């Protein structure tokens, strides 16, 4: 009771922060990497306070101690996914180039006045029109962005349940 | 009141910020910014009171038991702001409003919130380019009227909300504490 | 070379970031932020050394003066970066752009640091306004282009009048430490 | 001396960084790293104090009670910094400017503060206008826009020049007391 | 193995964070966010080594060149992150690229980069009014294209260096710990 209280139950509810992260946008203002590493940030803070409390002998890892490097990980992993996801959505015909294999993945299953006038209205509605098409493929590229977000958010949410339940059900028993 | 000053008092003051974050807009992009530094502050005084309060195990204190509100109500603050975010910048290709939403969030509620002060030859090529230009104007247009319904959604959102963490927030304070205040 | 290791080295290289500050265009807009980190980090170099020696008042040690020293240079860094995002900022509508500030950071000084049917008249109507409202941006731009180029410009200056200063400074001090 | 030095100047260095918040521009976007990292200097200056002070519970030293009155200062000058970027990102999409806030900020206080500041032609033309319009249109918006934010603007003038104030006449007061 | 999973583990994960803000574009204004705050968790942990490590001062040990080591690494890929966003937001007006510059970044290096993918009455009013804004577009196009030139430099600086530093940290920390490590 004393662990539960004190150590485990404080615990887990800081590391089950990571899982926020999947409902942020994933453009520029979303702001995934700023949460997810100040989670790691916490995540840290923790292992400095669990080294205060196992014993000393050096044999072998306690049990407390290797969960709290699988959820580590397991939350610096979902950081990755942020940092990915936020690369993935602000992507551009000129820097990558945007495979037909994602769109099917995830757009798929998931007098000289009178002619100086008329050039000049020609020009403006050319450019016009070159604009759009560029801000169109950046379209493109934010769906996709957030179609990722409801898979990546599925995934997320099933490991961390799944991970977290058994490993602390077998210390109970 | 050693333990008053020393322990009590910074912890209301942290109570206090966080349930303020519901009133920053959701247009200056910085809710993240503030709840973020909130929950760090929160995990610090966490330390803090570890390292202050005894080690004891045969029994919960009261101490102990104010901190786990606090540290939930905390939780529940920072889930909500990101759900706001969330929804305002919610992508109308994807996504449809359901009518329930509009109804409840965008008409009736903003109408009871009485103390809030928020809103209840060639020629031809030149004349087409032109008519081209003027209706692309329109078409986005349109998509920025679509936009800013679901930004006026947020904005309502964030009022009520500030209403409803406000009334929490006291009727949590209330509840953790006086059975022990009348003890004494 | 205990002290030199442990002490002098860490703290040094930690401060010596606070000069990439001026090197930071103000366009990105993370001065703040590097700089309110190296402060953090100075105060934690702070707790580290008060740990170090006894509590006698006598006299302050002498890492302990350059410690303060060096730490207050720090932060009028800081604070001068704030200030200029501050003037690269303002504009006709809040501020005045005196003579004095033209001739020094626009002639001067960039030569110096040698730097690089009534529907269709309704219609003709609105593209004159269209274009009314183009010119206008235009100037209102170019007075703001007027002041980006004026930071610019004190970047540049600034790294090259503070790097030297905070390397002399140091230099200075340190050997005259060495022959301590 | 002793005392002077090892708590005093950190203290001082933190109080002018609340301070130096109230004059960074709203625009910046850097309100809140500012104030909450102000913030969280204060609580370690509370966390530097906790081992220097007698640990008796009948009474709070002198001391304790100048930090708890610097991390109230320091808080409410938070507080205000987020107050005045509320009112900075104001529209008429979200709030209705009252009458009194205008009078007294606008008209009144800076003066008082030193401030001062064919088929086919016809639808050519048809769309010629709307694009006018929507020009026109965005710029009345951003006009209520701004007058929200001028409001801002001169609240956060009024209040750097208070905080200025109020934080130096304190600081003095305490420390010439402890120091006797 | 006491050693191995209280110490190296957490001292890996920060290495390996450290290099990702390479890969991180500079479209999103977080490129001094993520790496200034890794740096701040290597400064962090250095408390962590003060407290677990002996405290002799006869010599420096094997964990403490390593984490000098690791000081110097985290710093330079910071100062060279800082160097590539000054470059992007470069002004034609007042910086003009060196020839040299162009030749050797903008031409020559890009093209031995073989890893990446990277790309290598009023009817007078009215005609004049038509002709400014189609030259006004035409001056929006030129300056975007000059501003364009410098965002394009920054990206394959950013590039390389992405390869040349995860080169690095791969050989810097191989010999820095397997020599110790045989012998354990």
């Amino acid at each position: 009771l004393f662990y539960i209280i004190n150590i485990i139950a404080p615990c887990v509810l800081i590391s089950s922060l990571v899982v926020l992260v999947y409902f942020l946008p994933a453009q520029a203002g979303g702001q995934k990497c700023t949460l997810s590493i100040s989670v790691l940030l916490a995540q840290t803070i923790f292992l400095f306070l669990i080294a205060q409390k196992v014993p000393e002998t050096s044999l072998n890892v306690p049990l407390i101690g290797k969960y709290l490097i699988f959820v580590m990980f397991v939350s610096m992993l979902i950081v990755m996914n942020c940092v990915i996801v936020l690369n993935v959505s602000l992507r551009t015909p000129n820097t990558h180039s945007l495979s037909e294999k994602i769109k099917h993945l995830f757009l798929g299953f998931l007098a000289p006045e009178i002619k100086s006038c008329v050039e000049a209205c020609n020009f403006i509605a050319k450019s016009t029109k070159e604009q759009n098409d560029s801000g169109s493929e950046n379209e493109n590229w934010v769906l996709i962005g957030k179609v990722i977000d409801k898979a990546c958010f599925w995934i997320a949410l099933l490991l961390f349940s799944i991970g977290t339940l058994a490993i602390f059900l077998t210390g109970h028993f | 009141l050693y333990f008053v000053v020393n322990v009590i008092i910074p912890c209301l003051l942290f109570s206090f910020l966080t349930g303020l974050v519901f009133y920053l807009p959701t247009d200056s992009g910085e809710k993240m910014t503030l709840s973020i530094s909130v929950l760090l502050s929160l995990t610090v005084f966490l330390l803090v009171i570890v390292e202050l309060i005894p080690s004891t195990s045969s029994a919960v204190p009261l101490i102990g038991k104010y901190m786990l509100f606090t540290m939930i109500f905390v939780i529940s603050s920072i889930i909500i702001t990101v759900v706001v975010i969330n929804t305002h910048h919610r992508s109308p290709s994807t996504h449809t409003m359901p009518q329930w939403v509009r109804k409840i969030f965008i008409d009736t509620i903003p109408n009871v919130m009485f103390f809030s002060t928020m809103k209840r030859p060639d020629v031809k090529s030149a004349i087409e380019g032109v008519k081209y230009i003027a209706e692309h104007m329109k078409s986005d247009e349109e998509s920025s009227n679509a936009a800013e319904e679901w930004k006026y959604v947020a904005m309502v959102i964030d009022h009520i909300l500030l209403c409803v963490f406000m009334l929490i927030c006291i009727i949590g304070t209330v509840s953790v504490f006086a059975g022990r205040l009348i003890e004494l | 070379l205990f002290y030199v290791i442990n002490f002098i080295t860490p703290c040094v290289l930690i401060s010596f970031l606070a000069s990439l500050a001026f090197y930071l265009p103000a366009e990105s807009g993370e001065k703040m932020s590097t700089a309110i980190s190296v402060l953090l980090a100075q105060a934690v170099f702070l707790l580290l050394t008060s740990q170090r020696l006894p509590e006698t008042a006598l006299a302050v040690p002498l890492i302990g003066k350059y410690l303060m020293f060096i730490m207050s240079l720090v932060t009028g860094v800081i604070v001068n970066c704030g200030i200029v995002l501050n003037f690269h900022f303002r504009t006709p509508s809040t501020h005045v752009l005196s003579t004095r500030v033209k001739q020094i950071f626009l002639e001067k000084l960039p030569r110096i640091l040698h730097m690089s049917h009534d529907e269709i008249k309704s219609g003709i109507d609105s593209t004159n306004y269209i274009v009314k409202q183009i010119k206008e941006k235009n100037a209102y731009d170019e007075e703001v282009g007027n002041w980006n180029l004026v930071g610019q410009t004190i970047d540049r200056l600034s790294m090259f009048i503070i790097t030297p200063v905070m390397v002399l400074g140091t230099i200075f001090i340190f050997v005259m430490g060495n022959f301590n | 001396l002793f005392y002077i030095v090892y708590t005093i100047i950190p203290c001082i260095l933190i109080s002018i960084l609340a301070i130096l918040v109230f004059y960074l521009p709203p625009d910046a976007g850097e309100k809140m790293s500012l104030s909450i990292s102000a913030l969280l200097a204060v609580t370690v200056f509370l966390l530097l104090l906790a081992d220097k002070v007698p640990e008796t519970s009948l009474s709070v030293p002198i001391i304790i009670r100048y930090l708890m009155f610097i991390m109230i200062l320091v808080a409410f000058s938070v507080i205000l910094s987020v107050v005045v970027l509320n009112l900075h990102h104001r529209s008429p999409n979200t709030h209705t400017m009252p009458n009194w806030i205008r009078q007294i900020f606008i008209e009144t206080l800076p003066p008082f503060l030193w401030i001062q500041r064919p088929q086919d032609l016809k639808e050519a033309v048809e769309a010629i206008k709307y694009i006018a319009e929507q020009l026109e249109s965005a710029s009345e918006f951003d006009d209520l826009k701004k007058d929200w934010q001028y409001v801002a603007m001169v609240a956060d003038r009024l209040f750097l020049y208070v905080f200025f104030v109020i934080c130096s006449i304190g600081t003095f007061s305490i420390f010439l007391d402890a120091s006797h």
